[PDB]
RNA sequence: UUGAGCCUUGAUGUGUAGGAUAGGUGGGAGGCUUUGAAGUGUGGACGCCAGUCUGCAUGGAGCCGACCUUGAAAUACCACC
RNA sequence: AGUACGGCCGCAAGGUUAAAACUCAAAUGAAUUGACGGGGGCCCGCACAAGCGGUGGAGCAUGUGGUUUAAUUCGAUGCA
């Protein structure tokens, strides 16, 4: 959020502040989702994520580069 | 187009002046395959401009060209079902081509005398930042400035 | 004429098939209709410019001279 | 006049507009400019350029005050919430620091329904 | 905190020609400044942009009239203006 | 047709229990091959884009439709 420049920067990077959500939470609290769309959304969110790990787990792949 | 990178045709140098720059101009002014007519008009018009400018033959052509060749242009570049023209830069090769086409089109307008004079007038006005061609380059330059938001 | 009749005349001039030469001192009225500028200058030179007032000013800016002060505002009294 | 030395530049970046206000440190507005009212009314006022112009238009009309340093406060999700500090810096100002004062509720008022 | 008026104190008056921003008649002679300058450095204001008025600093005794070829004369006071 | 009628429950909205006449030769589940999507990915080509030149306006030529005719012989009817 706040950033101090010290003597020489010319380069103020608080756009590097993505550790704070800001954009991701402004884009989300800007609309009423549902009581249960987020429940469905998060279930979809990591039903896909676990599968991606169930693919990364299979690292013994064929097909000769 | 879709698949390849097409080749070039390398053009042939202008007879009277050993520059292929004027040869492409003759080709643009060409209509109906009548190249002898096209070169005859260009030679006569560029000669009667030499009496109106002072520069010999080719400098007085480039200083006209450099005035009407644009730098940026707007093209339809929709993304999300859009209807706005994104201003984009013009490659150096197209800059000469767009300049010649604008000069010839303006010369086919402004009907005053035979084609010899109409061409001769337009290059003289281009050489002094005044003609319809140099006005057209300003119209596209002004249409790109109005659209400078989109990049 | 007032602004209303001025606007009516400007519209009528725009919806004209023929051609017209209008002498005026109203820059705005001349700009809203003129397609060719015929402007007088000193030493009896009448510069002719094909285009409207926007592109006339743009041409002057393209080939301009460095100053901006016309008047002196001399006086009346004494 | 009043020769204020250290000012505060407030960037109100919305999805549809950008509003720039340079105040003093106590919140008294000196001048303001908007992307929409800076000749971009339409679909071009929601662009990072239109916010950059509004910052030039707002750096102008506060030159009467001789402001040297600027504490920048950004607020809102918007295209011009970054293309505005660059214009403020390019207008001779010395950006003292930058702060993102964007109101995030701690799960408070219910937002509107989404548009289908 | 203001608005209006009045009295004072300042500040101010680019035509052309003229040495250079010349308000009006003055009415008179030289005063001015040395109660520290004709200036240089500096800060603001006016600016018909030529420029003259200004708060300062060591240095502090020289700036204009008078001379006239301009319709007029030289901030060289207090004036009622 | 979880409808009507009758009970019971409810302030109501209605809930629950719960048919028949009549009518059809099916309705249905999963999966398959296609086709299609204002689904996604990749690729193409005068498909667009970049150009040049046309047609649609005018005269005439020619073919067609229609309409006329004693007959306007028959056939070809989106692209094809
Ligand atoms: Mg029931
Ligand atoms: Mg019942």
């Amino acid at each position: 959020i706040k950033v101090r420049e010290n003597e020489p920067f010319d380069v103020a990077l608080r756009r590097f502040k993505r550790s704070c959500e800001k954009a991701g939470v402004l884009a989300e609290v800007r609309r009423r989702e549902f009581y249960e769309k987020p429940t469905t959304e998060r279930k979809r969110a990591k039903a896909s994520a676990v599968k991606r790990h169930a693919k990364k787990l299979a690292r013994e792949n064929a097909r000769r580069t | 187009p879709r698949r390849r990178v097409i080749g070039q045709r390398k053009i042939l140098p202008d007879p009277k002046f050993g520059s292929e720059l004027l040869a492409k101009f003759v080709n643009i002014l060409m209509v109906d395959g009548k190249k002898s007519t096209a070169e005859s008009i260009v030679y006569s018009a560029l000669e009667t401009l030499a009496q109106r400018s002072g520069k010999s033959e080719l400098e007085a052509f480039e200083v006209a060209l450099e005035n009407v060749r644009p730098t940026v242009e707007v093209k339809s570049r929709r993304v999300g079902g859009s209807t706005y023209q994104v201003p984009v830069e013009v490659r150096p090769v197209r800059r000469n081509a767009l300049a010649m086409r604008w000069i010839v089109e303006a010369a086919r307008k402004r009907g005053d005398k035979s084609m010899a004079l109409r061409l001769a007038n337009e290059l003289s006005d281009a050489a002094e930042n005044k003609g319809t061609a140099v006005k057209k380059r300003e119209d596209v330059h002004r249409m790109a400035e109005a659209n400078k938001a989109f990049a | 004429l007032d602004i209303e009749t001025l606007r009516a005349l400007e519209n009528a001039l725009l919806e004209f098939p023929g051609c017209a030469m209008v002498i005026s001192h109203d820059r705005w009225f001349l700009d809203r209709i003129a397609t060719h500028i015929l402007d007088y200058q000193d030493e009896g030179k009448v510069e002719f410019f094909e285009g409207n007032f926007t592109e006339y000013e743009e041409y002057k800016k393209r080939t301009l001279g460095a100053d901006a002060l016309e008047p002196k505002r001399i006086k009346y009294k004494r | 006049r009043k020769q204020v030395s250290d000012g505060v530049a407030h960037i109100h970046a919305s999805f549809n507009n950008t509003i720039v206000t340079i105040t003093d440190r106590q919140g008294n507005a000196l001048g303001w400019a908007t992307a929409g009212g800076s000749g971009f009314r339409g679909s071009r006022k929601s662009t990072p350029f239109a916010a950059q112009v509004a910052a030039e238009r707002c750096a102008d009309a506060v030159k009467e005050y001789g402001i040297k340093n600027l504490e920048v406060m950004v607020k809102g999700p918007g295209p011009g919430r970054e293309s505005t500090i660059r214009a403020l810096n390019a207008a001779g100002f010395r950006i003292t620091n930058i702060t993102d004062v964007t109101p995030i509720p701690h799960n408070g008022c219910r937002p509107p329904k989404k548009r289908r």
